[PDB]
């Protein structure tokens, strides 16, 4: 008997296009479908547009493209979450699902010309207005400049219509003003809860003549290392030449907000040829704290403070380096890239993510499963090593403890972390599964990714599976849905999936099949997989010299600047004296900062898989609902679980 | 390496005219160029430095310009005192170089020579050799034909010339022709004649003396 | 006043050596540098080398590298060019000039120059000139001097200790087939000035210590 | 001098912005290789530094993108780095360094460095005297050039130093600015803290407020004074006391089960629980997918309820029983309220209404009961037998009024059963003791628009304490009567009496259910559900505040509305004036008045953290040499850790290398090898590093300094102390052989200061008659007097010479009359060369720029352009020598008196 199904995202966003996948399994001939969207609770229609007919021609699969306006009963009513009712009407059969609606419109990023400012000067800023595709929109933004203690002072309301999504603004900082961390707060007219910020410091200062860099030999401090903590100080004039002078360095422990200083550690080294070395002795550290347990320092951090004064006395600068972790192991094991679910009877591929104490990917690091030796794979450039554990059909969870096994370290210095994997439970204990397997190599828009579909179903009914329906989530919405056809006896088939710039920054491939066999049951089997892509720009932008380079220009001089962007694209610019960053480097706009924002707003939560078919859809940020009763759970949470 | 080329190698022009010598570079050289002037038998003199800055003392008619790959020295209203050779020097590149140089010649009206003849000294005869000199004084242009008649017999191959370098005031050349015979040979023949041919003369002018007798 | 003075030029056997010196005065030698440029007979200028008197740093044109050398006595504000393995093609007048730094990024122009000294690299022998009167032939009367059979260049002719400079023409030397040079110095004077005015021509030939002052007047016959 | 660029031809570098190139550029030219390219021609600024250029691009299709920063380094082989502070205090001597750099590799540079003169600053640079050093900077190295200057004029001010190098066409100059500032500091202070709430002692005549000015009589002269108002909106606005919690109503979803009345008992809490949760939007927390299963209990209650539908469209306990009048009306109320939630039949609802009007109504319109219910606890306050024809008429009517929006043309004479029933209850409204029958009738009236006058008053005043319509005994009837009344108050649109009623219901927290709570449940969650609808969406906070300042021309009627997400403003006053601030109508808000000024100093500015004592004296037996002695200690009996002594030489002096190495070898003291290894002449700044210093004693040190270069005037030296961890809290003293406190000769009193480094009076040979008559007519000259010195009064800062005026040879701005006295003023160091003696007569003239004072605080400064000269006595004139002079004065006085100046 026929089954009609709908797939939508778990969260639907205002004003932007959200797609809905429509399927008619075991279908016969043309079948018309009306997609309706009503408010909830109670129904006044909001977009009953989009009618379509899925035909034999397209294997009874089509889609609908719809958009939600920020209408009367959504705008003012906020605080408690809003919902709508998506409703497909396949010929006569109705299928519906309530979905949590988010009031987040798009994204706002705020650039300030400098990171720091004096009283009396002018703050220049631009606001970039884009939708969830990181593409420019023409909306109306509200802007709030806000003094250190949270009091608005200047406020604006403008639209980036006919603007290319670039809003140029400014504000003259008054002379007699408060001194501290000010904020710019911009939000879309429609989304007063989604407020975007940027700090700028105000202070009385003058640009220094040189910068000072403070670097420790290791990016951490191992508590039994008796050599101590070896820091190097580098001073250098802003124009490049090395600095001569004297440096005063001091060390101190930081427990959370608290900050002990260690006066016993204060040194006065010479700076010769722009360089100098200083050490924090282990004794001075341990005799500096009142707890005799060397080990009580683990988890707390160390900070260094360096003050370089030129020999003339004409200038001095201060730099510091904080958050040097005190550690027992040089490494750090994370299970944040591994699915928390396995398929009983199939090997569970545990993706171990090893890192250095600052968070950076490790490399050539051995990892073994506790109990087994050599069951390893030296971690690669991405920081991930793969450990494939065999599993029995039992529904007992897998408790896995991983350990690093770096050779020249000792047992105590080896990093260690444990996890638990839950089994994918089958429908009616059918023991039928779908496993997607994909290889782990950093993808770029141009190369192609093999996606393997392993049909793990028992022979008597397998001939009924004639296709897998697959869906690709990117940037928190439905990027593409298609069909990997299957023919009787094909236990494994590969979809050659090509990567494009639309796949940036990362994506999830969710696929499923459906049938009857293990009893008179409408069974649904699904799997998901998260795959990371190289977080480059969609386009490209590069600034370099046309000025026959290799020369070094002079004050007042002309020069030519090569800009290499996308055709027909707008480009905004700024030049800053790097002395500004000797004083403050926080809150600088970056391309990786744009992607960091984007990926933190994903509605998918799991690296892949799920506790069952409904769980697989939900965890990847997708609803599933069918005329035969099968559906995903209710999601009323706008944020991921914790 | 960095290739520089000065053009033109030589140029003629009349008083009050606009002169422009140019220097060209194989790659960018920014402002690192200087121009010098050199009169004959004298140390060069700085005119322009840093592409266009006029060295102190140098007249305002001198003027530098250019940047990158093309530079030009410009004399706006040429003068008789500007008879010289002009060089372009670069200080970009680690070893500096002066370029091949432009010889600037003054162009003026026709002036005919005052011809003179000098007989051998009595002191010079004591040495057993006779040198007879002919002086074509202050004449334009340079082109001239001097021919020695000895008793009306004409003879090549036993005389040499020296042309003066163009004068700084009146833009004229002087010339000296010197005939050299042995005391013996000189005491043979009688009438020694120098013959001058030139554009400013209606017909060739001849100067001479009869040997011994005054 | 800034002024530079070369010296030490003369005749050298091919292969031989020579030391020119350059007497700087009127500026702090140590804060500037000095260049040696040279000019082959009737040809272009060729820069030879720098010296930074402060610390003795040098630079050399490839045409001279391994043969020439520049040194300095910083107390006597003098610079020196020591030449070795001299060739025929090293024959030139050698100037020294002050390097002044106009732009920024180390561009310099050469603002003061010395007079130069002539160095001549030949097998030939030093020879002094024979100086003969060129007698005036009885409104303007020309008279002169013949400076004959000398080697090498140069000679310096002047008239009445340089009192008479007006309308003098000391012609280029000319290389005789014998191998020796001869030139004429001629001076036009008002014929009336004969009898009253005295006319002595002042030849001087450094290379051979030859000094002559010859009087030139008409004849008795 | 010769062979160097002249100061006048040097153009100083000036453009030193921290950020620039704030430009937009669209890529237009075609994409070769799918990459467009623009060539931008920028003009680099003057700063010698490294710029960082950051490009962000925006595209319709490819979206936003952010380039890697691109660096550009601008640089010269020789330049000045003029190290100016952020600000300096006025009339406070300070030292600044100009750092000269020589990045040439094998070449020293001889530079002439110069401080330009600026009237704003007192320094050795003066009107007619340059301040130029000559220094030699080695290769790959730098050299500090200090300048002591005292800023005299407030505000943004400019310093310029230039530098030419000898023997090269190389020059430089830097023109930076620094903020000169007064003393005091910034003072916040509030005058009023009001609450703009009319109808709360603001009264009927729209709250009219008055807020006087600031005091500001301790203020220091010549500064701003910006007031700042804070017009807040502290909101209980959107008169919406928080709704009843969703987690408390879990027991209300009752599965209806029973006969005909027990089915309607169970359906009551469920239907009203949905009607509530629908409007309050509280389905998120309670359980969203529970609504689809809770609607099916109402559809289960409805489908079961139609099983007790009698042939005549009426309802009762069983089908066997005769029909009840009230139960058929309650079924219309629950079905009318549940029309939005479930599918009701058209035949059913209005069908139950047709039976009621035709069958059950008396002559005057009392819908009397015909079948009393078994479960009598369900009907609530009607259960009481007192006046059960007054309430019972209203209850059935309310079911008609809520169902009237649907049932119109079907039930024909419906308008008429509403009018006559509204006569019976309205007439007998003044015959109701209990608060229950007063209120249940009151909601029936207000729905039509017939609740006015004494019937509208009895409604209001029955409420005990102006909130609840209580009754004696059972408290469930109390909560029911008020909720009917709240539905009445919502329809009336009288938002004055609404808040107190709901506030009490929130402090009851009656969650319904249990037993005998049918009416207390249905009515409290309907009335508080209809409250969230009709309760103001934006309320108001509608103040028309008109601020009228007498300094200002116009008022500023600032509007206020609960809608603008700011609820705050701020004006900026220039003059301390008393202004009115009149509010108008509704809302609430703060109203502060914060001016901001500068006060006087108090004696603890200067050296808050260190004591510094510096002396310079001549040396013992043995060209010129002296003994610098620095004495310092910290503040607080607790040795400071690690400090700096930054010393600068008096021009022409350098430290004794022997005495220095002696010091550096001493313990608790360090001098970098770099400093020691430097030449004798090329060492005019010095840093001595101390390991500590307390406030037990005084840490003292001293060392020989030798004069190597010989020069006139000579600039004071300077010692600066500070701890490494804080440069800001420093202390500097100056030292000079002939000035002490190495202070440049200035002339201060009260606010401002004159630079007094100039010559005392116009100097001195001839003193011709034809000389005096020229120089007495020079442009500025605004007076010429004959004066007798009455009383000489001396001091250390300035000597006050009082002059009597004999005659006024020339009068100017100061309109002095003969006989009167004017005070002349001269510095300490001019007394030596002045010789001003009591009762000796004087001829004095000077400029208009020499008037120190307001009026009549008039003083006369004896500056460089002032001419003073001795006048022998009238009888003393008759004497051999000095007859020549006496006559020329009298001869000069008559030329001036008669002809005056030719101008
Ligand atoms: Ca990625």
């Amino acid at each position: 008997s026929p089954m009609y199904s709908i797939i939508t995202p778990n969260i639907l966003r205002l004003e932007s296009e959200e797609t809905m996948v429509l399927e008619a399994h075991d279908a016969q001939g043309d079948v018309p479908v009306t997609v309706t969207v009503h408010d909830f609770p109670g129904k006044k229609l909001v977009l009953s547009s989009e009618k379509t007919v899925l035909t034999p021609a397209t294997n009874h699969m089509g889609n609908v493209t719809f958009t939600i306006p920020a209408n009367r009963e959504f705008k003012s009513e906020k605080g408690r979450n809003k919902f709508v009712t998506v409703q497909a009407t396949f010929g006569t059969q109705v299928v519906e699902k309530v979905v949590l609606v988010s009031l987040q419109s798009g994204y706002l990023f705020i650039q300030t010309d400098k990171t720091i400012y004096t009283p009396g000067s002018t703050v220049l800023y631009r606001i970039f207005t884009v939708n969830h595709k990181l593409l420019p929109v023409g909306r109306t933004v509200m802007v709030n400049i806000e003094n250190p203690e949270g009091i608005p002072v200047k406020q604006d309301s403008l639209s980036s219509q006919n603007q290319l999504g670039v809003l140029p603004l400014s504000w003259d900082i008054p002379e007699l003003v408060n001194m501290g961390q000010w904020k710019i707060r911009a939000y879309y007219e429609n989304s007063p809860q989604q407020v975007f910020s940027t700090e700028f410091e105000v202070k009385e200062y003058v640009l220094p003549s040189f910068e000072v860099i403070v670097e420790p030999t290791e990016k951490f401090y191992y508590i039994y290392n008796e050599k101590g903590l070896e820091v190097t100080i580098t001073a250098r004039f802003l124009y490049g030449k090395k600095v001569e002078g004297t440096a005063f360095v001091i060390f101190g422990i930081q427990d959370g907000e608290q900050r002990i200083s260690l006066p016993e550690s204060l040194k006065r080294i010479p700076i010769e040829d722009g360089s100098g070395e200083v050490v924090l002795s282990r004794k001075v550290l341990l005799d500096g704290v009142q707890n005799p347990r060397a080990e009580d320092l683990v988890g707390k951090s160390l900070y260094v403070s360096a003050t370089v004064i030129l020999h003339s006395g004409s200038d001095m600068v201060q730099a510091e380096r904080s958050g040097i972790p005190i550690v027992t192991s040089p490494y750090q094991i994370h299970f944040t890239k591994t699915p928390k679910y396995f398929k009983p009877g199939m090997p569970f591929d545990l993706m171990v993510f090893v890192t250095n104490p600052d968070g950076s990917p490790a490399y050539r690091v051995p990892v073994a499963v506790q109990g087994e030796d050599t069951v390893q794979s030296l971690t690669q450039g991405d920081g991930v090593a793969k450990l494939s554990i065999n599993t029995h059909p039992s529904q007992k969870p897998l408790s896995i403890t991983v350990r690093t096994k770096k050779q020249e370290l000792s047992e105590a210095e080896q990093a260690t972390r444990t996890m638990q994997a839950l089994p994918y439970s089958t429908v009616g204990n059918s023991n039928n599964y779908l496993h997607l397997s994909v290889l782990r190599t950093e993808l770029r828009p141009g190369e192609t990714l093999n996606v393997n579909f392993l049909l793990r179903m028992d022979r008597a009914h397998e001939a009924k599976i004639r296709y897998y329906t697959y869906l690709i989530m990117n940037k928190g919405r439905l990027l593409k849905a298609g069909r990997q056809v299957r023919e009787p006896g094909q236990d494994l088939v590969v979809l050659p999936l090509s990567i494009t710039t639309d796949f940036i920054p990362s994506f999830r491939l969710v696929a499923y099949y459906t049938l009857i066999g293990a009893s008179g049951q409408r069974e649904v089997v699904a799997d998901s997989v998260w795959v990371d892509v190289k977080d480059s720009c969609v386009g490209s932008l590069v600034v370099k010299s046309g000025q026959s380079e290799d020369r070094q220009p002079v004050p007042g001089q002309q020069m030519t600047l090569k800009i290499e962007g996308d055709h027909g694209a707008r480009v905004v610019l700024v030049a800053v004296d790097k002395g500004v960053f000797v004083l403050n480097k926080k809150n600088k706009l970056t391309q990786s900062k744009i992607w960091d924002v984007v990926e933190k707003a994903d509605i998918g939560c799991t690296p892949g898989s799920g506790k069952d078919y409904a769980g697989v859809f939900s965890d990847a940020g997708l609803t599933f609902t069918s005329s035969s009763g099968q559906q995903t759970a209710q999601r009323a949470e706008l944020q991921c679980p914790q | 390496d960095i290739q520089m080329t000065q053009s033109p190698s030589s140029l003629s022009a009349s008083v009050g005219d606009r002169v422009t010598i140019t220097c060209r570079a194989s790659q960018d050289v920014s402002t690192a160029v200087a121009w010098y002037q050199q009169k004959p038998g004298k140390a060069p003199k700085l005119l322009i430095y840093s592409a266009s800055f006029l060295y102190s003392g140098v007249p305002s008619r001198f003027s530098g310009s250019g940047s990158g790959t093309d530079f030009t020295l410009t004399i706006s209203s040429l003068q008789p005192e500007d008879f010289a050779t002009y060089y372009c020097q670069q200080s970009y590149a680690t070893l500096p170089t002066f370029e091949q140089g432009t010889k600037v010649e003054i162009k003026r009206t026709v002036a005919a020579p005052s011809v003179f003849i000098f007989p051998p000294s009595d002191e010079q005869l004591k040495s057993g050799t006779a040198s007879v000199v002919c002086l074509l004084n202050n004449f334009y242009p340079r082109e001239a034909k001097v021919q020695w008649k000895v008793d009306n017999a004409l003879q090549s191959g036993n005389s040499q010339e020296s042309v003066t370098e163009q004068d700084s005031k009146d833009s004229t050349y002087s010339l000296s022709s010197t005939l050299t015979l042995s005391k013996a040979d000189y005491e043979k023949h009688k009438v020694y004649a120098c013959e001058v041919t030139h554009q400013g003369l209606s017909s060739p002018v001849t100067k001479s003396f009869n040997r011994g007798e005054c | 006043e800034v002024q530079l003075v070369e010296s030490g030029g003369g005749l050298v056997q091919p292969g031989g050596s020579l030391r020119l010196s350059c007497a700087a005065s009127g500026f702090s030698f140590t804060s500037s540098s000095v260049s040696w440029v040279r000019q082959a007979p009737g040809k272009g200028l060729e820069w030879v080398g720098l010296i930074y008197p402060y610390n003795g740093f040098n630079y050399y044109a490839d045409s001279v590298k391994g043969r020439f050398t520049i040194s300095a006595n910083t107390s006597k504000n003098t610079a020196y060019l020591q030449m070795n393995s001299l060739r025929a093609e090293d024959t030139a007048v050698y100037y020294c000039a002050r390097n002044a730094l106009y732009g920024s990024g180390g561009y310099y122009a050469m603002d003061y120059w010395g007079q130069g000294t002539l160095v001549t690299v030949s097998s030939a022998s030093t020879k002094g000139p024979s100086v003969f009167p060129l007698a005036p032939s009885s409104g303007t009367a020309a008279l002169g001097c013949l400076v004959k059979d000398y080697f090498p260049e140069p000679v310096t002719v002047s008239w009445n200790s340089g009192a008479l400079t007006s309308g003098v023409h000391t012609f280029p030397a000319v290389l005789q087939s014998s191998g020796l040079y001869s030139l004429s110095s001629v001076v036009t004077v008002p014929s009336s000035s004969l009898g009253t005015q005295t006319y002595i021509c002042n030849v001087n030939h450094k290379p051979s210590n030859t000094k002559v002052d010859k009087k030139v007047e008409p004849k008795s016959c | 001098d010769e062979d160097i660029i002249a100061e006048e031809n040097i153009v100083s570098r000036s453009e030193f912005p921290e950020s620039w190139l704030w430009n937009v550029e669209d890529l237009k030219e075609p994409p070769k290789n799918g990459i467009s390219t623009k060539l931008m021609n920028i003009f680099l600024k003057d700063s010698i530094t490294t710029w960082e250029i950051l490009a962000v691009s925006m595209s319709d299709k490819k979206g936003i993108c952010v380039a890697d920063p691109f660096e550009v380094t601008v640089m010269q082989d020789f330049f000045i780095d003029l190290r100016l502070p952020y600000s300096v205090v006025r009339n406070e001597q300070v030292e600044i360094r100009a750092v000269l750099y020589n990045y040439r590799q094998n070449q020293e540079l001889k530079v002439r460095v110069e401080l330009l003169h600026n009237p704003a600053f007192c320094s050795l640079a003066t009107t007619k005297r340059r301040h130029q050093q000559t220094v030699t900077i080695p290769p790959k190295s730098s050299l500090s050039v200090p300048y002591v200057i005292v800023p005299l004029k407030t505000g943004l001010q400019e310093v310029e130093v230039k530098a030419a190098v000898y023997h090269h066409f190389i020059s430089d100059g830097v023109r930076k600015s620094l903020k000169v500032v007064p003393e005091g500091i910034r003072m916040n202070k509030t005058v009023a803290v009001r609450t703009l709430d009319p109808e709360r002692l603001g009264r009927e005549g729209v709250q009219k407020e008055d807020i006087p000015p600031a005091d500001l009589s301790d203020q220091v002269p010549d500064t701003e004074s910006e007031t700042r108002i804070l017009l807040q909106g502290t909101p209980v606005a959107q008169m919406t006391e928080d709704a009843v919690d969703a987690e408390r109503l879990k027991h209300l979803i009752v599965t209806p089960s029973g006969c005909g009345e027990q089915n309607m008992i169970g359906m009551t809490p469920t239907v009203i629980a949905v009607h509530y949760l629908d409007e309050t939007e509280q389905w998120e927390k309670f359980g969203l997918e529970k609504r689809q299963g809770a609607l099916e209990l109402i559809k289960k209650g409805y489908t079961q309820q139609l099983a007790f539908r009698q042939p005549s469209s009426a309802f009762a306990a069983f089908v066997k029983r005769a029909p009840s009048t009230w139960l058929t009306a309650y079924v219309v109320k629950v079905f009318s309220l549940a029309v939005n939630l479930i599918a009701i039949d058209s035949q059913v609802l209005c069908g139950a209404v047709k039976w009621l009007i035709l069958e059950k109504q008396k002559p005057d319109g009392v819908f009397q009961e015909d079948a009393p219910v078994i479960h009598q606890e369900m009907i609530g306050g009607l259960r009481n037998n007192n006046e059960k024809d007054m309430a019972l008429t209203a209850f059935v009517l309310i079911s008609l009024q809520e169902a009237k929006d649907i049932c119109e043309e079907q039930v024909n004479s419906l308008p008429g059963s509403i009018t006559k029933a509204g006569d019976f209850l309205e007439a007998n409204y003044m015959n109701l003791q209990r608060s229950y029958t007063v209120a249940i009738a009151g909601y029936a009236l207000a729905q039509m628009g017939r609740l006015k006058g004494p019937l509208l008053n009895k409604f209001l005043t029955t409420a005990k304490d102006k909130n609840r319509w209580e009754d004696p005994g059972k408290q469930l009837y109390n909560v029911e009567a008020t909720s009917y009344a709240l539905l009445a108050l919502l329809q009336l649109k009288d938002f004055d009496f609404v808040p107190p009623v709901v506030r009490w219901l929130n402090e009851q927290r009656y969650y319904g259910g249990g037993y005998g709570s049918t009416q207390a449940t249905f009515m409290v969650f309907q009335a508080l559900a209809q409250y969230q609808k009709d309760a103001p969406d934006h309320q108001e906070l509608n103040l028309d505040v008109s601020l009228q300042l007498p300094s200002r021309s116009s008022k500023i009627t600032h509007r206020i509305h609960w809608e603008s997400a700011s609820l705050l403003r701020s004006e900026e006053t220039k003059e301390n004036e008393g202004f009115t601030v009149t509010a108008e109508g509704k809302g609430q808000g703060t109203l502060s008045v914060v001016t901001m000024y500068h006060a006087k100093a108090k004696d603890q500015l200067t050296c808050n953290k260190f004591d510094l004592k510096v002396t310079i004296k001549p040396a013992p037996e043995t060209k010129n040499t002296m003994i610098l002695e620095i004495c310092t200690r910290y503040r607080g009996d607790q040795d400071a850790t690690m400090s700096i002594l930054d010393i600068s030489m008096m021009t022409g002096f350098a430290p004794d290398t022997d005495d220095l190495k002696q010091l550096a070898n001493g313990v608790d003291r360090y001098i970098s090898k770099y400093e020691l290894d430097k030449a004798f002449s090329d060492r005019n700044t010095l840093i001595i590093y101390l390991d500590k210093v307390s406030h037990s004693e005084d840490d003292c040190l001293a060392f020989k300094v030798h004069q190597y270069f010989n020069v006139e005037l000579i600039q004071p030296g300077a010692v600066k102390v500070y701890a490494y961890y804080n440069l800001e809290e420093s202390c500097t003293r100056f030292y000079h052989p002939e000035k002490e406190d190495g202070k440049l000769n200035k002339l201060c009193r009260d606010e401002l200061c004159r630079c007094a480094e100039e010559n005392c009076f116009i100097q001195k040979d001839k003193v011709t008659l034809e000389e005096r008559l020229d120089k007495a007519c020079e442009p500025g000259v605004d007076y010429v007097y004959k004066t007798r010195l009455v009383k000489v009064q001396l001091s250390n800062d300035f000597d006050e010479y009082i002059m009597a005026i004999e005659q006024t040879i020339k009068s100017g701005s100061d309109e002095v009359q003969v006989g009167q006295q004017r005070t002349f003023i001269s510095p300490i160091k001019c007394r030596e060369a002045l010789k001003l003696e009591e009762k000796k007569h004087y001829l004095m003239w000077g400029l208009s720029s020499d008037f120190w004072g307001e009026k009549p605080n008039l003083s006369y400064i004896i500056g460089k352009d002032t001419w003073v000269e001795h006048w022998p006595e009238e009888d003393e004139c008759q004497d051999e020598e000095n007859q020549k002079q006496c006559q020329d004065l009298g001869a000069f006085t008559e030329s001036m008196v008669v002809f005056g100046c030719p101008n």
